[PDB]
């Protein structure tokens, strides 16, 4: 756990749909009425 | 072939009048390419000093003086011009601006790193680029290894310990310590490589016995219940 | 010379200071990405017109801070001396 | 690409699990692999086929 | 000039609605 040439790396070189459906789905496991 | 260091050269060598670079067409102009306005603040400028100083002697065999000294009328001009510019600086001041503190702590922080030539944030495979990331580590390493040996410390704080004539302080090595563990971090670099290779194909070589979420899923546990599958006797 | 600080002074003294600032960072990555060691002879003309004009400021204004954050130590040469006793061959 | 391996068959089974549950949303279209597949022009020349093997088995 | 502490650089430095719409509805 040394950075050692972590400097030198940082100079040279400088989804949501599916987690609402799951929310969806989640809402739909809730009341028989859906 | 470095006429600002052939001056240096003679004058590091105290024999600068016995050979005074032979000034003539054939040489003192083919290391010119006038002289070519030197870059230093006074390091190439005390030698041009010393060099009209030493000249002054011979006066005939040397035809370069007039170059040297249209470079010191330049000179002069530049700093005439210069002082007229920073007397009307000066008055050219708003009376008021009330300069902002927190921005002013990011020009001097971004300027501070700036100069010595390390990576400043923002806030405002490929061997093409690999060789550029290698290439700048031999530059810190042949940087830190032309530090003189006798490099020590003088904190504000001793001060508070009344060292005498001879007493040995005891905060008088914290820059060579810490110029010795960039110097031997930047030398064991493949050898922390070749512990994380023998770190990394160790534990991602199983991959299948130690993550739970992986060696419970109904793919990899058919094909490691399937590849203990003994064959079959016949008869 | 100056040839510029006259006329931008009239104005905000700031606005240069960060673009020539990025200007530096630029040329910088510009420096790194070509293997070139030597900084160009058009940035260190560009450098000291930035530190002019951030000492100008502390010559005239006075801004109410300026603040003061050092490492408290720089670095001496201290004296060297061989050892006394005799090598043994 | 001869060869699976186990990010193919989750990312198989992860893509035909999440087209299946965005039909009943109806938040995807997917009337082009309906229609590329049906396509009506192509099953009446096919029955115009079927047609003339009657035509010529009689 | 001078350098600066090294603790101090280092202390200075629509897709909601297409779901619920079709929620609602079925």
């Amino acid at each position: 756990s040394l950075p050692i040439e972590d400097n030198y790396i940082r100079e040279v070189v400088g989804s949501k749909l599916m987690e609402c459906v799951n929310d969806a789905v989640q809402t739909l496991l809730q009341g028989d009425d859906k | 072939l470095q006429e600002q260091s052939e001056l240096m050269s003679t004058v590091m060598n105290n024999t600068p009048t016995t050979v005074a670079a032979l000034a003539a067409v054939a040489a003192a102009s083919e290391t010119n390419g006038t002289i070519p306005k030197p870059r230093s603040s006074a390091q190439l400028e005390q030698l041009l000093y010393r060099y009209r100083a030493i000249q002054n002697h011979p006066k005939e065999n040397k035809l370069e003086i007039k170059a040297i000294e249209d470079t010191f009328r330049n000179i002069s001009r530049d700093q005439d011009i210069y002082e007229t510019k920073l007397d009307t600086l000066r008055k050219s001041i708003d009376k008021g601006f009330q300069y902002d503190e927190d921005l002013l702590n990011k020009h001097l922080v971004a300027l501070q790193l700036l100069e010595k030539d390390t990576d400043v944030p923002d806030y405002f495979g490929d061997p093409d680029t690999e060789i550029r990331i290698s290439a700048r580590i031999s530059n810190r390493i042949n940087e830190l290894e032309r530090l003189p040996a006798n490099l020590g410390t003088y904190s504000l704080d001793d001060c508070l310990e009344f060292i005498t004539k001879d007493d040995l302080s005891s905060r008088m090595d914290t820059f060579k310590i810490k110029a010795l563990v960039e110097l031997k971090s930047l030398k064991l670099l493949t050898k922390q490589k070749s512990i994380r290779q023998k770190l990394i194909n160790n534990v991602a070589s199983q991959a299948h016995h130690n993550i739970p979420y992986l060696r419970d899923s109904p793919f990899t546990a058919a094909a490691q219940r399937s590849v203990q599958i003994r064959s079959k006797v016949i008869v | 010379g100056d040839d510029e600080i006259e006329n931008f002074r009239n104005g905000t003294p700031d606005k240069l200071v960060s673009d020539s600032l990025l200007k530096l960072k630029r040329l910088r990555k510009e420096r790194i990405l070509n293997k070139v060691l030597k900084p160009t002879t058009e940035e260190r003309e560009l450098y000291f017109k930035v530190k002019r004009i951030l000492k100008e400021v502390i010559l005239a204004k006075k801004v109410s801070k300026v603040p003061i954050n050092n490492v408290r130590a720089f670095p001496v040469l201290q004296t060297n001396y061989n050892g006394s006793i005799p090598v043994v061959r | 690409y001869n060869n699976v391996t186990l990010k193919n068959l989750t990312a198989f089974q992860l893509l035909s699990q999440r087209e299946n549950i965005c039909e009943l949303l109806n938040l995807v279209e997917s009337t082009e692999r309906h229609n590329s597949i049906i396509n009506p022009e192509r099953q009446r020349m096919s029955l115009e086929e079927m047609k003339k093997m009657l035509d010529a088995l009689k």
